[PDB]
RNA sequence: UCUAUAUGUCAGCGUGU
DNA sequence: CCACGCGGGCGGTAGCGTGCTTTTTTCGATCTTCC
DNA sequence: GGAAGATCGAAAAAAGCACACGCTGACCCGCGTGG
């Protein structure tokens, strides 16, 4: 849940982001691009 | 005897390895493709590849080190399986030189004629039916009011697809 | 007590032990 | 010169590290013991 | 006479390293790309 993993604030105009949301972001950025190279059907070594 | 690698580039980065790459006399491969994109909101023709931040380098090793490779400017790693990099068979380079696709891309999603979302300005958090940018850098859509839609011209980089 | 004032870590220290 | 939006080890046409102790797991080399 | 199990020292990986409090600084993506 995103109150566990909160977005405070940095009183400076700026955000302070915790590891876990930069995890998240990889994750999904990985299985978009994942996605994306399936459904372009992609040789073996890329998929790979 | 040359040999197949497969190369991972860093981020916008794949032009400057590659002229770094054939500065040092090595052939390489990559899948390219002119289309429309949208570039911020300025729907022009310009050229991306597929599968982008891959390389195909045919290169022997003796000639040139791995090492070498590996410290080209532009150039993120080699794509490895185990310790030793991994080699690209003759099959999957020849059908990649016949491997020819017309798809779209996520950055060109929208295409004439479709649901856009604008979140700015006086009409921010709408959805209209976005046709033609006008021009390079004015884009109109079918602006919906409390009582129908009317087509009018709005800033590009303010509108988003759903 | 959701009545004020409502972040985190890293580094350097110091205090009582 | 004012946003911006995704890979990320960094930077480079290589190498960076480098003053603890205890426990657990596994491996190469041997061995040794037999069926 | 070769395989099996076995064992034994050595190498690699994992987990830990007291509590409480007070203070300071230093961030809390940078960069090729775009307009």
């Amino acid at each position: 849940p995103p109150d566990l993993r909160p977005l405070v604030p940095l009183d400076g105009g700026r955000f302070a982001t915790s590891d876990l949301n930069d995890l998240y972001r990889r994750v999904i950025n990985r299985n978009n691009r994942l996605k994306r190279l399936l459904d372009l059907a992609a040789p073996d070594i890329i998929v790979r | 005897m040359q040999s197949w690698y497969l190369l991972y580039c860093k981020r916008g980065q794949l032009q400057r390895a590659q002229e770094h790459l054939e500065r040092q006399a090595v052939n390489c491969l990559a899948p390219m493709i002119t289309l429309e994109k949208i570039v911020r909101g300025k729907r022009t023709a310009v050229s991306e590849p597929l599968f982008p931040n891959y390389l195909f380098v045919e290169f022997d090793p003796e000639v040139i080190h791995t090492t070498t490779i590996n410290a080209t400017r532009g150039v993120s790693h080699f794509v490895r399986f185990g310790a030793s990099p991994a080699i690209v068979p003759s099959a999957v380079i020849h059908q990649l030189s016949v491997y020819k696709p017309k798809d779209i891309v996520d950055p060109a999603t929208p295409y004439p004629g479709d649901k856009v979302i604008i979140t700015e300005g006086a009409f921010e958090g709408f959805q209209a039916i976005f046709t033609e940018p006008d021009g390079e850098a004015r884009s109109m859509l079918l602006l919906n009011l409390i009582n129908k839609e009317i087509k009018h011209s709005v800033k590009n980089t303010e509108f988003r697809k759903l």
